[PDB]
RNA sequence: CCCUAUAACUUAAUCU
RNA sequence: AGAUUAAGUUAU
């Protein structure tokens, strides 16, 4: 069958494309796009200036203190408050658990989820 | 000593003699030279000048030299007139003309030069040889790039085993940038004074000061023409290796000031590229288009993309990639890509953009789902500190950590093999090929090997000649566009890439689209750029090293149109026997023998040579990949227009050269390299291989002392080779034919992807007339940014032994019937490891899949013709095990050795 | 001898894989490091030291019973 | 599953190395490590001991024969996480079960 | 979840 | 002898 499955993949692509603009909120995207001269921006600045969530993948403790020290940090000219930290097994790590001595007991890399302030 | 105080002059410099007495010193320096008696960029010996080194107040020696030239008297008057015309230019080294009693002979003293010229730095880096690099070490220690004990570290020069050498070479960068600015000032002085002449690199200091006015001719002022083609073109690899324009990324062009903060929304940069070209390359007379969509042919694309790769190192990395618009489809907001900003090709805008549509057909659903705009705009922001590569977005909330499991042990074959006597201590055949397992950090660690890909500028005049010689190697084939009902897709049950692998394999999208929808999508890509997403997967295979392999599956929207563009030419390449590119030639039925007899063809004093490409998929520059796709698309001269051919090139660069790469549920930016699952990757690697070999022969011939070439024909060939590279801008098709015939006579190549075997003339290579291994090391150093060690190369004197290694096979010359043929045989541990370790638990059955061992015994047949008895017992072990499985299952030919001897005899 | 210890490290990592060591990242990293270093060894003493250290992961969890086998 | 465990211990019996045989025989009698047996004298070794006959079969005094290696005992903890001294334990003190031993390589 | 592209070869089952 | 389908093997 080349039309039953064709309508099926058409419906699936419709579902996936209409799910995606429900994820984004157009409050920041329109003032990004209308600030452009010809309404045309790079893609690489869309999740940098619009996304409400940041994931930081950190391989070892020395990068963690130089990047995400404290419960808020600064990246991409924004301030982000840390919502969660999970490990390579995706187990929740407390922020009080990431220490210089406690670092071999953790399963590196750590994934720090932060929200835009 | 009375000659010394006249040389000292009024400058009040404390001078010691670098030579002895009043005699002329003898140095050994690199000169770019073009007479009617010699041509080339070679090291000669200069017996022309007396040198005097300058001491300081604490009599430590300075890098100031007083270089006093003895010559004839007409040259003295001529250079005095030219200097008096150009004495107020600050790019000119200060001169002092006098006459002395050596009998009266005239002397031209040039004051406060450096020890080395710019030609010595350019020769040091473009003819690099470790163990014979003294000028490079003296230049690096002199100008404070590193200390002298930096080189006591072994492999200090290696770009891969020591990536700190890029920081050292980048400390020569402001030196080279000041040299460029002084060349523009000297060219402006020559144009205002009315002076014509060729600017050569050996007449310019590392300080940047110019001299040697002995070939300059005066004309009317305002009408000076400086010839700067060989200058900039020979300088061009140093500009990216030393990163000379990094000061242009700072405020007011000052390395002490901060970085320029650009707009994030800015992507265009055409006026900034035009200003950079006006500042550093003002007298380069070929027109430069910052956006390569305005180019006139493919040589214009190469020429202008070579300036764009240099100027794109100044601009912010977030400005490159898919350019994105907001589109209302079905009254609904939507995000699509309407262009691309390429580092190499400038800004490309899509032509068929629809700002408003009510519904979406199946074609535009495919184009919008392949687009990384909707996936990146809907994802989270990602900051991945594991890798250096640029990170775009996290498509989900988790990071995927895929591992590789170990192999499955077939114990029955292993104890059958130790039953026959294999695997003893001190035996010649061991186990070295295993399924190495990997942990969850292996995919990103293999993605981090794209850090070997650096933005590399090419010698564009050399490259534009080499592309015509390389295109001569592809004249026999037939190419062009085909329709969608003429394509042949072999394995339809393979992955369709991201995001199409969520819904089916490639069978689904080749069945769901019409032929007319496929033709419409192909017609769409000749006018618009579709960026796609390449998915990285870890390969579960057997190997000798524990390095994890990744494959790069390309999405179906790219593969479907690239088959339609390239498949005619690729099927024509793969169906040709007796050619240089031997893709498609079988090794069975006498095919290996015919390939080796074709490569041996009529070379006079034949030696075999074979080299290595370290990190070939990762470290391949973008200019050579664009060059390879242009060489492939030179078959589309009738079906395709110029604009269609440009949009197909831009789709190849936006799809498999600098695409966005999904690696564990996260988009990253690929710097460059080859995608492994491109439609045309083996053939583009063959083009790249022939390109580097032709460049090696050009660099061998041009760096040879033309006074020492005893053949008159080879000497005139070297003269016209220099003329066709640097002194001529049309294509000289007679000389391309002549040089291609010279290469086919003395440098015979057998190329399959990166792998190659040349049969070369030994007397010509010892004289430096065809390339040798050192030439390949040099060419891969400055073009490919890798150090190819000679431990991974091989040469071969005896042609009755075959090549040492080609396509993992060794060669034996054995008596077959009444002839002597060349048979290929593999490493016996590779066949034994394929027997012992498998990847599926149902291949451990043995009684199921006898076919597996039949194929392995087909591969291990010529081991029976080997002198090693332990090598020859591998085929008999496979025969006896095939017989054992075939008997305890329940066609007797599978343990008769005649079925397998039939596979290596010419009667197909 | 060395072929035997390489082959049984292949079997040992395969049974540690199907026992879900891969659910712990910090353990599976050391297991694949020991497995890859056994398969690359040139002298059998190094191989047997790493083989002992890899078998300790199997015996260190109670999912096996050494009496039955 | 069980076929691969069976063939694994079949080829483990064939190797006939004394360290592997020591570890394998120890695991049947309840002498099982708590972590990875290390190849450095720095890292700590955590071995459970299930009874006193296994205790004097495994160690005598302060030194400890395990994995065909010598390890001086540094620390001993009984099941209720009370730090037990080396001179504290004997067969009369053994009812007073299984206890962990922390050692370092000699 | 996930396993690319190209080329060669073997076996089996079908249609001429 | 040619083609189609499926399984497998090698190379890059
Ligand atoms: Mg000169
Ligand atoms: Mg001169
Ligand atoms: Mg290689
Ligand atoms: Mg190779
Ligand atoms: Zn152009
Ligand atoms: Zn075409």
């Amino acid at each position: 069958r080349s039309e039953d499955k064709r309508a099926k993949v058409t419906s699936a692509m419709q579902t996936m494309l209409f799910t995606m603009l429900r994820k984004l909120d157009n409050d920041a995207l329109n003032n990004i796009i209308n600030n452009a001269r010809d309404g045309c921006v790079p893609l690489n600045i869309i999740p940098l200036t619009t996304a409400a969530k940041l994931m930081v993948v950190i391989p070892d403790y020395n990068t963690y203190k130089n990047t995400c020290d404290g419960t808020t940090f600064t990246y991409a000219s924004a301030l982000w408050e840390i919502q969660q930290v999970v490990d390579a097994d995706s187990k929740i790590v407390q922020l009080s658990e990431i220490s210089m001595d406690n670092s071999p007991n953790l399963a590196w890399p750590l994934i720090v989820t932060a929200l835009r302030a | 000593q009375s000659f010394l105080n006249r040389v000292c002059g009024v400058s009040a410099a404390r001078l010691t003699p670098c030579g002895t007495g009043t005699s002329t010193d003898v140095v050994y320096r690199a000169f770019d030279i073009y007479n009617d008696k010699v041509a080339g960029f070679a090291k000669f010996l200069k017996t022309n000048c007396c040198r005097f080194q300058e001491k300081d107040e604490d009599d430590n020696l300075i890098d100031s030299y007083f270089v006093v030239k003895r010559h004839t008297f007409s040259n003295y008057q001529h250079e005095e007139t030219i200097y008096n015309l150009l004495k107020d230019c600050p790019a000119v080294a200060k001169h002092d003309f006098f006459k002395f009693r050596i009998d009266m002979v005239p002397h031209i003293s040039r004051q406060r030069l450096t020890k080395y010229t710019m030609a010595d730095l350019v020769y040091a880096l473009r003819h690099f040889d470790e163990g014979n690099c003294d000028t490079l070490k003296e230049i690096l220690v002199t100008y404070n790039c590193c200390d002298d004990d930096y080189f006591n570290k072994k492999d200090w020069y290696d770009f891969v085993e020591n990536p700190d050498i890029l920081r050292v070479y980048a400390n020569l960068g402001e030196r080279v940038r000041q040299a460029l600015l002084k060349t523009v000032q000297f060219c402006d002085a020559m144009r205002n004074a009315g002076i014509v002449g060729v600017l050569t690199l050996d007449n310019q200091d590392l300080n940047g000061n110019w001299y040697d006015f002995g070939d300059f001719i005066q004309t009317t002022p305002g009408s000076g023409v400086p010839v700067v083609d060989s200058y900039y073109s020979l300088l061009m690899p140093i500009l990216t290796l030393t990163r000379a324009l990094t000061a242009e990324s700072h405020v007011d062009t000052d390395l002490t000031k901060p970085y320029i903060k650009w707009d994030l929304l800015k992507y265009d940069f055409t006026e900034e590229r035009l200003k950079l070209f006006d500042r550093y390359f003002k007298y380069w007379d070929q027109t430069y288009h910052p956006n390569c969509v305005n180019c006139l042919d493919d040589r214009c694309i190469l020429h202008c993309a070579n300036f764009n790769v240099l100027f794109s190192t100044v601009f912010p990395p977030t400005s490159f990639g898919p350019l994105v618009r907001k589109i209302f489809v079905d009254g609904v907001p939507f995000v699509v890509s309407t262009g691309y900003h390429f580092r190499e090709l400038g800004v490309v805008h899509n032509q068929d953009v629809n700002l408003h549509s009510s519904r979406l057909s199946f074609k535009e659903l495919l184009v919008y789902a392949a687009d990384p705009a909707m996936h990146a705009a809907s994802g989270n922001l990602l900051l991945d500190k594991r890798t250096t590569c640029f990170s775009v977005a996290a498509l989900t909330n988790n990071v995927a950590f895929q591992t590789v499991k170990p192999g499955n042990f077939n114990k029955d074959f292993y104890d059958f093999a130790v039953s026959k006597g294999f695997f003893k201590e001190g035996s010649s055949v061991e186990l070295k090929h295993f399924f190495f397992a990997q942990d969850g950090n292996a995919a990103i660690s293999d993605y981090d090997y794209y850090r070997y890909n650096l933005p590399t500028m090419c010698d564009i005049r050399q490259l534009l000649f080499v592309v015509e010689v390389v295109d001569k190697y592809f004249d026999c084939y037939d190419g062009g566009c085909i329709n969608a009902n003429q394509v042949i897709v072999n394995n339809l049950d393979k992955s369709a890439g991201f995001p199409f692998n969520k819904w089916g394999k490639a069978r689904l999208y080749y069945d769901s689209m019409s032929y007319e929808d496929q033709d419409a999508l192909f017609a769409y890509t000749k006018r618009n750029v579709i960026p796609t997403i390449t998915q990285m997967n870890l390969k579960y295979a057997i190997s000798a090293k524990n390095r994890a392999r990744t494959v790069a599956g390309v999405s179906i929207c790219s593969t479907m149109t690239n088959r339609q563009f390239h498949q005619k030419l690729l099927k024509s390449i793969a169906a040709t026997r007796g050619a240089t590119v031997v893709i498609g030639t079988s090794k069975f039925y006498g095919g290996w023998h015919n390939m080796l007899k074709t490569v041996y063809s009529d070379v006079e004093n034949p030696h075999l040579m074979g080299w290595d490409y370290p990190k070939c998929d990762r470290a391949m520059p973008n200019m050579l990949r664009i060059m390879a796709s242009l060489v492939l698309a030179r078959k589309h001269t009738t079906c395709c227009s110029l604009s269609h051919r440009f949009y197909r090139l831009a789709n190849e660069c936006a799809q498999v050269l600098s695409e966005m790469v999904m690696c564990g549920g996260s988009l990253y930016v690929k710097p460059g390299g080859t995608s492994s699952g491109d439609a045309t990757t083996a053939y583009a690697n063959s083009v790249f291989n022939i390109c580097q070999a032709v460049t090696a022969n050009v660099n061998a011939l041009l760096s040879t002392d033309g006074n020492k070439i005893a053949d008159k024909y080879v000497r005139n060939l070297q003269h016209r080779l220099y003329e066709c590279l640097y002194r001529n801008r049309d294509v000289d098709t007679d000389f391309v034919n002549e040089f291609y015939a010279y290469l086919r006579k003395h440098f015979s190549m057998m190329i399959l992807s990166d792998d190659a075997v040349v049969c070369f003339n030994s007397t010509y290579a010892s004289q430096g007339l065809v390339a040798s291994i050192k030439n390949f090391k040099s060419v891969l150093y400055y073009q490919n940014n890798v150090f190819m060690s000679e431990a991974k190369c091989w040469t071969e004197t005896d042609l009755t032994k075959g090549p040492h290694e080609f396509c993992s096979q060794h060669t034996m010359l054995v008596k077959q019937g009444d002839d002597y043929v060349y048979l290929p045989y593999p490493d016996p541990s590779r066949i034994l490891g394929a027997g012992c370790f498998v990847d599926d638990i149902v291949k451990t059955d043995g009684t199921l899949m006898i076919e597996r061992f039949v194929s392995l015994a087909i591969d291990a047949y010529p081991l029976t013709k080997h002198p090693n008895q332990e090598y020859a017992d591998v085929f008999h072990l496979y025969l006896q095990y095939i017989r054992k499985l075939h008997d305890e299952l329940t066609t007797s030919r599978y343990w008769e050795p005649e079925f397998y001897e039939a596979m290596y005899t010419p009667h197909t | 001898k060395m072929s035997d210890v390489k082959c049984t490290s292949v079997v040992l990592l395969s049974v540690l894989q199907q026992l879900r060591v891969e659910s712990s990242s910090k353990l599976w990293a050391q297991c694949v490091q020991l497995h890859n270093d056994i398969l690359l060894a040139k002298d059998t003493t190094e191989a047997f030291e790493k083989m002992v250290s890899l078998l300790s992961v199997l015996l260190s969890m109670q999912g096996a019973v050494d009496i039955n086998k």
